[PDB]
């Protein structure tokens, strides 16, 4: 377990334990919908030990890194293309906004939440 | 007693002598036998099956 | 048994309808829906026999109506001027907009009683 994601690894950790506390049970398919491909692992009852990870990460990205690699690469030629580009750009200028004296998408905190104070402190930080 | 660094924290062995490592306990006990459960020794996977 | 907790208002479901009297009927009770399997009762006789042959006689096509279907329906979205028209159906379908309504309940008409209005609209949420 590499030390850089320490905290990070803590995190997930207090999220599986709440996961392995509910009641989701009686899953047919798992219970995933888009973003990640998922993988069928040991399952040692629950158990999968940091080192059987470790194989499980390379037995996941190997069929599929080439497919991802042509998709990005296809794309990014797409983008160099006449016309092409410009719908991005076109598509680019209005999904992202900013003129002068103007804001960025800003937190909105209009509708019921713990206290002003925290608001203001939430606010501040999504700065 | 040889260092005095500290004492041995690693064993490298055949599968043999790790399936009797991964199949048994090795905490202060009665006595206790099974099929290997902890220890990933499936040297396809691994190298690394855990710690005693 | 995943889903016995289900299947217990499943079953009570299956035999209400056995003790109801919806009976001396030549036609199917099949409006639009499942692919139909036959059996007799007389005390379970056969239903092993049918159901082998029924389950491998399905097997034969493989699904490959439904399995073809959805392959072919994301291959054709998957166009240029064929997305559109699934993309403006689900645009005019489904709205959103600033801070307003999305499908909701609308319980106007009577109810036994306002609690449960409460509830209900709960529940959807």
């Amino acid at each position: 377990v590499l030390s850089l994601f320490a905290p990070w690894a803590k995190m997930d950790e207090r999220n599986f334990k709440d996961q392995e506390k509910e009641d989701l049970v009686s899953i047919t398919a798992p219970k995933l919908d888009d973003g990640a491909r998922e993988f069928e692992v040991s399952s040692n009852e629950a158990a999968s030990p940091y080192n059987a990870a470790f194989q499980t990460i390379f037995g996941s990205y190997e069929p599929g890194m080439k497919t991802t690699r042509e998709l990005i690469d296809t794309y990014r030629n797409l983008m160099n293309n006449y016309e092409v580009d410009n719908a991005v750009s076109e598509i680019v200028s209005d999904a992202i906004v900013y003129e002068d004296d103007t804001e960025v998408v800003a937190l909105n905190l209009d509708k019921s939440k713990f206290s002003p104070k925290i608001k203001n402190m939430m606010l501040d930080e999504f700065s | 007693r040889q260092t005095g660094r500290g004492e041995g924290n690693f064993i490298i062995a055949s599968r043999n002598v790790v399936n009797v490592l991964a199949s048994v306990d090795t905490g202060i006990s009665y006595a206790a036998q099974g099929l290997a459960t902890g220890f990933s020794t499936d040297t396809t996977k691994s190298v690394f099956a855990g710690v005693l």
